[PDB]
Parts: structure tokens; C-alpha cells; sequence
């Protein structure tokens, strides 16, 4: 399942710096993520743009018409551009206007339920059952925990 | 917020609640009524930060 | 991953086989081309085509070319054909494009003519490389091409 | 060639070979002291035929 928008990378040398590359798809309102350089600008706008397509799609939520790249300027569709009391300093010459493109296959179906056959002892459920517990919450949070 | 974790601190303390379901280098915030917002880890540029903020109303 | 990035002409032409809409060009590598229907199908083609040769790139130890900058080009002046009189070009301009096209590398190296071969590692990073669930041979591989791109 | 097989049988006769190097949707030809072509699956347009024409020195 292949999408494709265009989006803007900012280059800024100013915040001293790590992460030169701010991109931000003007088909997404105030859209943002970054990258260090080009490639993992556009590394990070696909996996950015992969979430957030794939969210809409599992909240079947309407995706937005894609813009013509050749109607698009760093300047017009910046998104702070209105913003009174933002200021934005780019160098316009290191900034570019690229597609970005991802198969929102990878970010679809994760919190698909799988089914689990566990064993447990006897002591633990009913320890379990007596504070109450949700079995399945308490292992999915156990397993977000160990990372 | 210059740092992802700051930036959850920050929506979560405006009622947003941190949810699996961003994968990779994102994580994503989720609250009732809006649309979620996906933070990249690690520090963040001002750009960044303020797209991010303007997506949550802050 | 590998990840390398060079920008891409893509010329929209849906006269002769739609399908063939968008012929996709790298102004880096010369007479480069490939095609794909629409617009995610092209950059995916593009990025196929640009795997395969970069890997070949890496296999026989060639050299990489240095991406051009995406802003200096030109759909007019970097048109491949421009020059050569035989040919009549009927591009759309409006609907062409340049853009970065991305592909990781790690994917498209070859596995051909596999050699046998026997070393040592230390115990912390075997375990390390197993706790991970890593192809140990495969692990060497992409380092040694990950040394050569840089 | 209007298509890659057709391609393919043109580059032949002119001493390339297919190898087992390509990925995907395309075939790898190569012939020693040039560098490989690379050749689309399926039906190939004037602009495609020709940039792999002018690879192949023809």
C-alpha cells in the first residue's frame, strides 16, 4: 500500500546543531518531523508520514488529497508563515522540495488482538482475580515495560 | 520541550496520553476528539517542537 | 541499513502506454532509466534501479558518484536527450517533477558466489549478536560494504 | 523492445548476458569492461528504450 506526498526540508544551520533538516507536509497540518541529514530527513518523513497514514486508515479517517509538488514554494507554504509569534530562519538555497513515499503495509494492523495460551499458577490467579486485575492490560503493560 | 521526552511531559500534562502504536524512531499522543501527534526522538529542533506544539493548541 | 539518496528526474509522457506515464532519470548516472505508472510506483521503481546499480557500484569497488544538488537542476537543461537530434521528446513539463529518491543498499547486494569462512569473535559479542537474533555472516557483509561506501 | 524480454534478446546479440543480479522488477545485464544495465519489467516507452540504447553504446 504505496502513498506519496510532497514536503518541504528546511535546512537550519542556527540551532548549533544536530538535526539540520525540518520537514513538514503541507497536505498535514503543522506536520513535523526531522532528520540529520538529507537521508534521514526523508527516512523520518516516510516513517512520520506512515504512522500518520496508517492512523487515519485504522480510524477510517479520510486521507487528504495529495498537493501538485510544482504548485508548492518554501516560502508560501511555510507552515509558520502566519504565525506572529514564530521566527523562522532558513536558508532557502540548502532547503529543498522532495516526494516522500511509504508502504503503509509495515505500520497497519498492530493493535490487531493476537490470541495467547499461557499458563499460570494457581496462586497468581487467584491473587490476580483478588486485586481485580485485567490479565491481558497487565501483561501487554508488563511487556512495555521490560522496554 | 528541546528533547522528545520533555515534549510527552509536556502534552501529557495538557491531557494528552502517550500510546503504543508509533513505531520505529516516533512515538505517538493520543487524546480524545483530535488527531494524534507523532514526536521523533532524541533532541528536537525549533521547528520541530513548534510544528508540534501548534498541533497540540500550545 | 545503507541508505543513499540522489535526486531524480521524473517526465510525465502518458502518451505511448500509459503505464509508461512518468520515465524516471538519475542526472548522476548517465542514460539512466526506468518507469512506473504513477507517481509512488515510479519513485519505487527508481529507487529499485537505483539499489541494483549502486550495489553493483559496491560489489566490484567502482566508485560512487557524488549526488548532484537537487536545486541546481533542471528538467529543461538536465534532460538526457536534449542533445541528441534523432530524438523527439514529448514531455509534459507541468506534471514533471524532480525529487530525492532513497533506497536502502543492504537490500540488493548479492549473495553470489558464497565463500566459506572461519574466525573468532569474543564470547560478550557472540551473545551479544544472538540475543539480537543477527545473521552473524550477514552482519560482515554489510560492514564490509558499509566501509567501502565510506 | 517495445518490452524487457525483447530488450534483453537485442542486448545478447550484442554480447551482453542476464544475470541472477537483479531485485524486484528488473533483470541485470552485463558485459565485461561496461557497466550493467539495469531493464524494467514488462512494456518499456520511447524515453526508456532509447536512455538503455544509449547504455548499451547503440
Amino acid at each position: 500500500m504505496l502513498v506519496t506526498y510532497p514536503a518541504l526540508f528546511y535546512y537550519d544551520d542556527t540551532d548549533g546543531t544536530e538535526a539540520t533538516y525540518f520537514v513538514h507536509f503541507p497536505d498535514f497540518e503543522y506536520s513535523a518531523t526531522q532528520g540529520e541529514g538529507i537521508s534521514e530527513a526523508l527516512a523520518m518523513g516516510s516513517e512520520w508520514l506512515g504512522i500518520t497514514v496508517a492512523d487515519l486508515i485504522e480510524s477510517d479517517g479520510e486521507l487528504p488529497q495529495p498537493s501538485d509538488i510544482n504548485s508548492l514554494s518554501l516560502i508560501d507554504n511555510d507552515p509558520f508563515k502566519d504565525d506572529e509569534d514564530f521566527v523562522s530562519t532558513y536558508d532557502l538555497d540548502k532547503s529543498f522540495i522532495s516526494m516522500v513515499s511509504v508502504d503503509v503495509s509495515e505500520y497497519l494492523g498492530s493493535q490487531e488482538p493476537i490470541k495467547k495460551t499461557l499458563t499460570i499458577p494457581k496462586w497468581a490467579d487467584k491473587l490476580g482475580r483478588e486485586m481485580g486485575l485485567n490479565f491481558s492490560q497487565t501483561l501487554t503493560d508488563a511487556i512495555a515495560d521490560k522496554k | 520541550p528541546m528533547t522528545q521526552k520533555e515534549m510527552v511531559k509536556l502534552l501529557t500534562a495538557h491531557g494528552w496520553i502517550k500510546t503504543r502504536g508509533g513505531k520505529g524512531s516516533h512515538i505517538k499522543m493520543e487524546k480524545q476528539g483530535e488527531r494524534p501527534i507523532t514526536i521523533l526522538h532524541g533532541e528536537l529542533n525549533k521547528y520541530t517542537e513548534r510544528g508540534i506544539r501548534k498541533q497540540a493548541g500550545l
